[PDB]
């Protein structure tokens, strides 16, 4: 049961001054809403592309690659 | 203009030396842009003012080969080497000095690759995607 999709919520009880205890938020549910809820959206399918890194060992500014904006170079 | 014409014709009576050929050439170029002149005189303030108040070898030979040669030729082809003569230039200019003597130099910049380059190679290649 810890695989849900749900957000996780604590409550927060307080047995007294400086003792809180915390439990979990659960609230009753009526199957309608539960039955007639839409699913999630499917993602899309998986592929592959290409591009250059790098020509000779300069990087082209191209979108593929990082903008120059933004620990590459030694300055010993 | 006029005289240079007759200047370039007296100077040297042979009808047939290529010099008198670009003399011609030169003359039809003055005739194709000096319509855009106005004749406009410098009149002084003063003038115009006191005016208004009173109203008021062998290189010599391979430029004559070229220019004989010139007679079968494209203008597009002009066009290109007009434009494209001064980049040449350079890029020669640089490629003789990198190996004088068939010998590497070890003084002239290195030949490496830089982003600004391939910038204007991606300009350039974007401007061949548009067509």
């Amino acid at each position: 049961g810890y695989e849900s999709t749900r957000p996780l919520r604590y409550g927060e009880a307080s047995l007294g001054p400086g003792q809180p205890l915390f439990y979990i938020d659960d609230e009753e549910v009526d199957f309608e809403k539960v039955i007639n809820a839409p699913l999630p959206k499917v993602p899309r399918d998986m592929t592959f592309t290409a591009h250059w890194l790098a020509v000779e060992g300069v990087q082209p500014s191209i979108p593929q690659n990082p903008t120059t904006a933004e620990d590459l170079l030694p300055k010993g | 203009l006029n005289l240079i014409w007759d200047n370039c014709l007296k100077y040297n009576q042979d009808m047939n030396h290529p010099l008198r050929r670009m003399a011609n050439g030169m003359r039809k170029e003055a005739d194709k842009l000096i319509p855009l002149i106005p004749d406009i005189t410098i009149r002084s303030r003063a003038e115009v003012e006191a005016e208004e108040r009173r109203k008021q070898i062998n290189g010599m030979a391979l430029v004559g080969e070229e220019a004989a040669e010139q007679t079968y030729e494209d203008e597009a082809y002009k066009i290109w080497k007009q434009v494209t003569k001064k980049d040449r230039a350079l890029i020669a200019k640089e490629r003789y000095q990198l190996f004088a003597n068939n010998k590497l130099n070890v003084e002239e910049p290195a030949l490496l690759r830089t982003k600004a380059g391939m910038r204007r190679f991606l300009k350039s290649r974007r401007e061949a995607e548009a067509l």
